[PDB]
């Protein structure tokens, strides 16, 4: 699938680490990372993953 | 349940005319005018956010507005355009607005707070949109000719169209400062603040906590509100974020550019009476009407005039032929009899 | 079988009649009309343009230091450090320090979003391929021929084998370099990619909607901000498009020679009334009677109880005849200056026939051939 970057480590862009409400357990970190990926194809699929909260 | 407006935020940007000529830190402050449309449809872009509350919930009678420091709601209701005159807004998602503008020189945006104050933004903007098709008409009809043009779609959804965000810059506050009782206390209120001193010992941070300056002015300090924990339009009237480098960020934008249909109308075809290579046209037209004509020939003469009111004309048909076009109507071919 | 030439000219919705005159067989004739002529000019795509973008992002207010621009490769990028600048934003100064506080102003120029809805092709037109639809009233009943007008296309129609053209004029109201803006097309000498002038046509050149890389030539000159002022001042020329819109005039749809319609996707001339066509119509052996076997005509009488000299078909004529046999019979006149509505009548006996004619003369003199025979007719036309 298609990949996305934090820091060091690789991720599928779709699901990041901090799910579920990445932006509301960390908001800082979460558009840090976000800013990280505007390069990458699979921008959209992180920014959707990334403000989608309520499990 | 995706919600983009959870990072962003509403701002307080430039404006060069917030009420008679003065300029002000405005929260209404215009960014961006598009006019691509030919239909003439504006798609305008502003610092605060419409149909979002201050808790991220969409609520359409609702308005987002930067008040002071934190962001602030009022009614949508008292939203307004206007150019030489009031506009009718067709839309409205966030930073944008759709409008339909009568003929102006400026564009203006406001709307009403919580305690009243009205809050406007006046930008120098040249609208005149062009005629679509052959007639200058004032309301669109329901029947009509299908002519190619472009608008800028009333749905809500966002795809295609993006705009660049950031996080935004340090927010000076004098407010923060203090004296106690001869020196300088800086009160962080649970909030990053970046303060400098002209004084010795500790004049550097960024702070998570309260501080103390002893021996020093309140006049010899400066302190800042930083927020990192927020999005914000990459706007060429609020400055950059000193601390972080070229880092960008993106989100999908409403109501983008697309080809539709406008219906026009077709203007009455006027009564016609012939003669010796010849013919004459009694025209009743209704609004301003484009009148052409050309020779069918070596020679096409091509002429043009705007048919205000009753006007007769009398046009020479040559051998070779005369095409003659009334309006929105299909062109009328005439010939001299052998 | 028998192969008919003949030449007719390029206008179209005119009816011309043909007498198609084999040795040893009973005449026959035939109308055309020109329902349609096409002029498709081959296409060559150099550039699209449109309206451009100036994206300035927020611009870098370097407090108690110096900002330093960078050379970068964008499409007419400009950068800007102004020095003794103390900006002021909602709750007091944004800087620390009095004096040595530095902006930086960024710009560039790029597509707008607007250029995939919003746009003007330049095409090069070179060698135009011409089309023919014509009627041809065929054996009692109305066939349609679509060819290519170049003389070497047949088109076969009820065995009868069309060659159409070619065309006597290879006028085109396109000129070398075209531009296209949705349905309307103008004739214009634009400037090359790579050569576009400022607040002109070309402007922003780019080689397809889709392109990455566009060119770029606007005039951008940033300017210093006002006293206390936190924004991005600049001098550029307006869009050469949005310009180009509004003063483009009238396209070829109204002001080309010769009555031509312009139509697009793809363009081409429709109409244009110049020249002459040549029609190649190869007639099967089948289709045509011997003198023995057609019917004979004798004692031929022609009256014309009304007339009205008109561009339309204002004349009667009443013939009467004797036949030897049951058959069909071709109808012409062989006066130049009288034209017969019908082709081909129903020949029984000693019955009469009746026909329409058109002619521009009072005093109309005209022979008509009913099969094998001539019959005089007088007329006098109001
Ligand atoms: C608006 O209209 C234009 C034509 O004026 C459309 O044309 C495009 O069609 C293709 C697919 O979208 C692409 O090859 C080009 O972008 C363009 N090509 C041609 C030959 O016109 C365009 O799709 C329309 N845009 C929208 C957003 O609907
Ligand atoms: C078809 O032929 C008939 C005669 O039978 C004629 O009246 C008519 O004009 C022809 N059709 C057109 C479209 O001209």
């Amino acid at each position: 699938p298609v990949m996305c970057l934090l820091a060091n480590t690789t991720f599928p862009c779709s699901q990041p680490p901090c799910t579920p409400c990445c932006y509301e357990k960390e908001p800082e970190e979460t558009l840090r990372m976000l800013e990280d990926n505007v390069m990458r194809p699979g921008y959209y699929q992180l920014l959707q993953a990334s403000l989608t909260c309520s499990p | 349940n995706f919600n983009v407006y959870k990072a962003t935020r509403p701002y307080l940007a430039h404006c060069p005319d917030c009420g008679e000529g003065h300029s002000c830190h405005s929260p209404v402050a215009l960014e961006r005018i598009r006019n691509e449309a030919t239909d003439g449809t504006l798609k305008i872009q502003v610092s605060l956010q419409i149909g979002i509350k201050t808790d991220d919930s969409h609520d359409w009678t609702k308005l987002r507005y930067m008040d002071n420091h934190m962001p602030a709601d009022a009614e949508r209701a008292g939203l307004f355009v206007r150019t030489s005159a009031p506009c009718t807004i067709t839309g409205t998602m966030g930073h944008f607005i759709l409008a339909r503008c009568p003929k102006g020189e400026t564009l203006t945006v406001g709307f009403t707070d919580s305690r009243k104050i009205s809050h406007s933004c006046t930008h120098p903007f040249h609208h005149d949109p062009p005629v679509i098709g052959r007639e200058k008409f004032h309301s669109r009809p329901q029947h009509g000719k299908e002519l190619p043009c472009s608008t800028y779609v009333q749905s809500t959804a966002a795809t295609t169209e993006e705009i660049e965000v950031h996080m935004p810059p340090d927010t000076p506050d004098r407010t923060l400062m203090s004296q106690q009782s001869g020196n300088v206390k800086i009160t962080v209120n649970g909030q990053t603040v970046r303060y400098k001193c002209n004084c010795g010992g500790s004049n550097e941070g960024l702070t998570t906590t309260d501080k103390v300056i002893n021996n020093c002015k309140v006049d010899q300090c400066h302190a800042a509100v930083t927020n990192h924990k927020k999005w914000q339009y990459n706007s060429p009237l609020v400055p950059r974020n000193a601390e972080l480098g070229d880092r960008k960020g993106k989100i999908h934008i409403p109501f983008p550019l697309a080809n539709v249909t406008c219906r026009v109308p077709k203007a009455r075809n006027p009564t016609v009476t012939y003669g010796k290579n010849q013919v004459i046209m009694l025209l009743y037209p209704d609004h301003p009407t484009l009148l052409s004509y050309r020779n069918m020939g070596e020679e096409p003469n091509y002429q043009e005039e705007w048919v205000m009111h009753k006007k007769e004309v009398v046009l020479t048909v040559p051998t070779e032929g005369l095409e003659v076009t009334w309006g929105n109507n299909e062109p009328y071919k005439y010939w001299p009899q052998l | 079988g028998y192969e008919h030439v003949t030449v007719i000219p390029n206008t179209v919705g005119v009816p011309y009649k043909t007498l198609v005159n084999r040795p040893g067989y009973s005449p026959m004739v035939l109308e055309m009309e020109l329902l349609s002529v096409t002029l498709e000019p081959t296409l060559s795509l150099d550039y699209i343009t449109c309206e451009y973008k100036t994206v300035i992002p927020s611009p870098y207010v370097k407090c108690c230091g110096t900002a330093e621009c960078k050379d970068k490769n964008l499409p007419d990028y400009s950068c800007k450090v102004f020095t003794g600048v103390y900006p002021f934003m909602w709750g007091g100064a944004y800087c620390f320090c009095d004096a040595e506080n530095t902006q930086l102003s960024e710009a560039h120029v790029e597509k707008s979003e607007s250029c995939k809805t919003e746009f003007a092709s330049a095409y090069r037109a070179h060698t135009a391929s011409a089309s023919a639809k014509l009627r041809v009233l065929y054996q009692g009943n109305n066939i349609t021929v679509t060819a290519y007008a170049n003389g070497d296309h047949a088109v076969t129609v009820k065995d009868a084998k069309f060659i159409v053209g070619p065309m006597s004029s290879a006028w085109t109201p396109f000129d070398n370099k075209i531009v296209v803006y949705k349905g309307d097309v103008y004739n214009m000498d634009y400037p090359p990619f790579g050569a576009g002038r400022p607040g002109q046509f070309g402007d922003i050149q780019s080689r397809t909607p889709e392109s990455k890389d566009v060119y770029a030539n606007t005039q951008l000159v940033l300017q210093r901000p006002a006293a206390g002022t936190v924004h991005v001042p600049y001098s550029q020329a307006p869009s050469g498009f949005k310009y180009w819109l509004k003063e483009r005039g009238a396209s070829l749809q109204h002001t080309a020679p010769f009555g031509c319609q312009i139509a697009t996707n793809p363009v081409r001339a429709v109409n244009c009334a110049v020249g002459n066509m040549p029609i190649s119509i190869d007639i099967p052996e089948a289709a045509f009677t011997r003198v023995v076997d057609a019917p004979s005509l004798t004692d031929m009488s022609c009256e014309v109880p009304a007339c009205t000299h008109s561009s339309d078909f204002g004349g009667v004529a009443i013939i009467k005849y004797a036949a030897s046999k049951k058959g069909k019979c071709a109808v012409h006149s062989m006066t130049n200056a009288v034209t017969i509505r019908e082709a081909e009548i129903e020949v029984e006996g000693n019955s009469q026939l009746q026909i329409s004619f058109s002619t521009a003369l009072a005093s109309a003199e005209f022979r008509v051939q009913v099969c094998s025979t001539q019959v005089h007719c007088a007329a006098e036309c109001h």
